[PDB]
RNA sequence: AAUUGAAGAGUUUGAUCAUGGCUCAGAUUGAACGCUGGCGGCAGGCCUAACACAUGCAAGUCGAACGGUAACAGGAAGAAGCUUGCUUCUUUGCUGACGAGUGGCGGACGGGUGAGUAAUGUCUGGGAAACUGCCUGAUGGAGGGGGAUAACUACUGGAAACGGUAGCUAAUACCGCAUAACGUCGCAAGACCAAAGAGGGGGACCUUCGGGCCUCUUGCCAUCGGAUGUGCCCAGAUGGGAUUAGCUAGUAGGUGGGGUAACGGCUCACCUAGGCGACGAUCCCUAGCUGGUCUGAGAGGAUGACCAGCCACACUGGAACUGAGACACGGUCCAGACUCCUACGGGAGGCAGCAGUGGGGAAUAUUGCACAAUGGGCGCAAGCCUGAUGCAGCCAUGCCGCGUGUAUGAAGAAGGCCUUCGGGUUGUAAAGUACUUUCAGCGGGGAGGAAGGGAGUAAAGUUAAUACCUUUGCUCAUUGACGUUACCCGCAGAAGAAGCACCGGCUAACUCCGUGCCAGCAGCCGCGGUAAUACGGAGGGUGCAAGCGUUAAUCGGAAUUACUGGGCGUAAAGCGCACGCAGGCGGUUUGUUAAGUCAGAUGUGAAAUCCCCGGGCUCAACCUGGGAACUGCAUCUGAUACUGGCAA
């Protein structure tokens, strides 16, 4: 089960995460094959804040993909079907 | 930080007149310009290779009042901007904040420009300013929070500095505090008694 | 010794108590038909070879045998017997 | 009577000999701190950062001048 | 937009040139020592003994598996202090919930330390001989029985640890027969193999009144596949030493059996007598490796602290078990070393997990806080467990800034200091005067990291169902360790906040005075002879700055091992001189595969990192977005000038 979930970067106090692919047991902010998106919890309104690379997610879950209830609260926060 | 010490000296041994003690009254007369700093350096020194662009060195380092931990980084970013490299260094040493307001009238000098400015007193763009480290960009304007405008310091200031020329790169209101920041500053602008060249020789070895 | 999962450490032996178990009575219908392979009959293998025919395939099929050693064991036998006819 | 800061680590008092922690310090007990480097014997020490109400009282003198051979 | 980057000077001599070591200015530290010391943000912080380890704590969970109910909370048959149901109470497990036991799953993940290992390893290409728990798609099935058994009782050993025996019983625990295929064995026939059940709701029917029955949810089992975690093989590179020249006996190979999930001397049996190596074998020393970092024009050197991948390891040594997977950090057994409890029989244990202790050492942190974030395990979910982490303490160690106040101010004070003893200077410096006070200190407003989850309604599907479960927005009351947060306003006052190295040259900055090859100075050449710009102090500046010097280490400069890019008559350097098999190269002509080289395409070259252009932190550091790079490697197909092979 090679799941889709999230992992973290930022600074201290101010978190910027970075959504991955992995293993359920693989050393959360370590071994993964291929990014797609990332996000932003401190969003500012400017440019950007989080991105998803939607063409991936119904594909990897054509894999199989257990997605993690943060990155389907993205799902739901992106207007999947919008 | 900062020198906050006897700093007429440091126009005395250097002899140029950056603008330090500048104050209301323009002429100093009580100095004795070009002459020895001290006690002992009545002769004139031979003035060496090393020591001619150390000289200058200072006279970089003490209009803006950036330090020797300050000027190095300066220099290695500019490396890779293209061109003229004397150029793009000082296009990193005309966005300082204690730049633009002595550039703007406000304050009879560098110092007391850096009060103004160390003292929460400027807003630039929709933003209350801090540290004066930074480098401000075109199309930004200056402005004066409303609790420190017009305190009994900035009126004479401004007198000396209206009969400056006005050197047309950024432009100032004065009459409600505020300017405008249009573009960067080229060769053709400054004094030209700045010997630039002198300074890229010492980081070039 | 100290975690509170220990009774795994209870469960191991009194797992391996049955499996080993099962382990020799596999080997033994193994063995069995090895009994009968240097006498010179191919059917009295054979009809011993159909004896271990399923225990080595319900053990197989209850967890111990990989499916492949089992494949293996049912293939050499049975060309066993009919290398001399 | 040094002039340096030093840090805690717990403060020690003992049953029988038993080491029971505690965390409080009450005005009236005595304590055993922990693994303070440069603590002599006869050091008067502030807390709060206030001025000391001074001791020194380190005056008996030994008598015997004997040389060793470890 | 993305390689715009390469300097030297002192030093042998009376002087010059050349040669050539020495040394210095740059940068970078996982740093340390001394002096001194205000603040904010961001990273890092036992390298030496993988040294020995007190103490606490790091992996538990499911009752929607069950027998049970040990606490606790209701309720219930029944029952009152006699305030006529305000309630004392034994019983029942009807429920909530659940210590303990059985059982499903995890415990191999994450974490921590580099001792071993020069190749079973790593890295980077390529494979062929396998498996794959959890995950997911599709396809059949999921019938009917049984015997033990802990727990729980009787009796009871022992100081404790930890047990003892006869019984009895449940369960997704265990074992049977039926029934099996596109699954397995076999040329072909045929021959065998699986499991399960709990929970929710409900209409008639049914009521032995546990329910049977329909159905949803969840779950099991067989198999073909995929994602995939992993195992195995090959080539080329991956350190120094020839003062390390021969090494090897399951060692090279075949046949035959066996072996493991898989292929092989992986292992026995016999035959053959070779295999490797001077294009470096074996032996020895040291060492984890890579991406990458540091420097550098580049090529190259040194080095892999933090970060991520791979490997190895778990006190030392070994073996095998269970499981999808271990030869298992916080598991079994045996053995050893060294410690700990003891009532002296007998018993234990593993910090190279977090924090700590003594010691080692020039040197390196709270015996800390919370599960709010994210990730994980278990479970339906709610939750629990979380020293993984999110923060928070100590540390000018480092990478960046803030502030230590400012204008005016000449009689050019005092005092000090030097001096044609006239003066000059320290010095706009201070005092004085006018403002202001960022952070201070202090007082209060006060975003975001928060997404979810739970509660209520309705609707969309399922079905007998307007029920349940799921989903869809909405509605309701709440969830923050950090936190006296970030940050804004307001208050009196410049009040609390400047030091360290240096001054002969290199290399920017001076005279006296006090000692007289004395005491001392120092990176290098060298100073001190009472009559010093090098010593000590004072004053004058200088460079830097809450940091500064010194010390140790890599690279540079070093064209100082010179492929890029050096020399050998005299400066170090041509074997005393020939012969010569390895080896290195090679005249000219034609044809030829296309090895070498060359073009193009494809896939790989993990991400971070360095670089280019921006966004966000107020700006910087820092944190990232897209892109470039990744200078490489392999493979496929083409060209034939020069090399090689081949042939005349």
């Amino acid at each position: 089960m090679v799941t889709i979930r999230l992992a973290r970067h930022g600074a201290k106090k101010r978190p910027f995460y970075q959504v991955v692919v992995a293993d359920s047991r693989n050393a959360r902010n370590g071994r993964f094959i291929e990014r797609v998106g990332f996000f932003n919890p401190i969003a500012s309104e400017k440019e950007e804040g989080t991105r998803l690379d939607l063409d991936r997610i119904a594909h990897w879950v054509g894999q199989g993909a257990t997605i993690s209830d943060r990155v389907a609260a993205l799902i739901k926060e992106v207007n999947k079907a919008a | 930080a900062r020198y906050l010490g006897p700093k007429l000296k440091l126009s005395r041994r250097e002899g140029t007149d950056l603008f330090l003690k500048s104050g209301v009254r323009a002429i100093d007369t009580k100095c004795k310009i070009e002459q020895a700093p001290g006690q002992h350096g009545a002769r004139k020194p031979r003035l060496s290779d090393y020591g001619v662009q150390l000289r200058e060195k200072q006279k970089v380092r003490r209009i803006y009042g950036v330090l020797e931990r300050q000027f190095r980084n300066y220099y290695k970013e500019a490396a890779r901007l293209k061109g003229n490299t004397g150029e793009n260094l000082l296009a990193l040493l005309e966005g300082r904040l204690d730049n633009v307001v002595y550039r703007m009238g406000f304050g009879a000098t560098r110092a007391e420009a850096r009060q103004l400015v160390s003292h929460k007193a400027i807003m630039v763009n929709g933003r209350v300013v801090n540290i004066a480290s930074y480098q401000v960009s075109p199309n930004d304007v200056v402005s004066i929070r409303e609790k420190a405008k017009k305190q009994s310091r900035v009126k004479a200031a401004l007198e000396l500095a209206e009969q400056r020329e006005k050197p047309t790169w950024l432009e100032v209101d004065a009459g409600k505090m505020e300017g405008t920041f249009k573009r960067k500053p080229e060769r053709s602008d400054l004094s030209a008694d700045i010997n630039e060249h002198l300074i890229v020789e010492l980081y070039s070895k | 010794n100290i975690k509170s999962a220990k009774k795994r450490a209870i469960q191991s032996e009194k797992a391996r108590k049955h499996n080993a178990s099962r382990r020799s009575m596999m080997r033994t219908f193994i063995k069995k038909v090895y009994a009968a392979i240097e006498a010179g009959d191919k059917a009295a293998a054979q009809k011993a070879f159909n004896e271990m025919q399923p225990i080595v395939d319900r053990q197989a099929a209850k967890g111990l045998i990989h499916k492949n050693k089992a494949a293996r064991h049912k293939a050499n036998l049975t060309a066993q017997i009919n290398k001399l006819a | 009577v040094k002039a340096a800061r030093e840090r805690f680590g717990r403060i020690v008092q003992m049953h029988a000999n038993k080491r029971e922690e505690i965390k409080e310090v009450r005005a009236g007990d005595i304590a055993a701190a922990i693994g303070l480097k440069d603590v002599t014997t006869g050091d008067t020490l502030c807390d709060p950062d206030a001025p000391i109400i001074l001791e020194r009282m380190e005056f008996p003198e030994p008598v015997i001048s004997i040389a060793v051979e470890p």
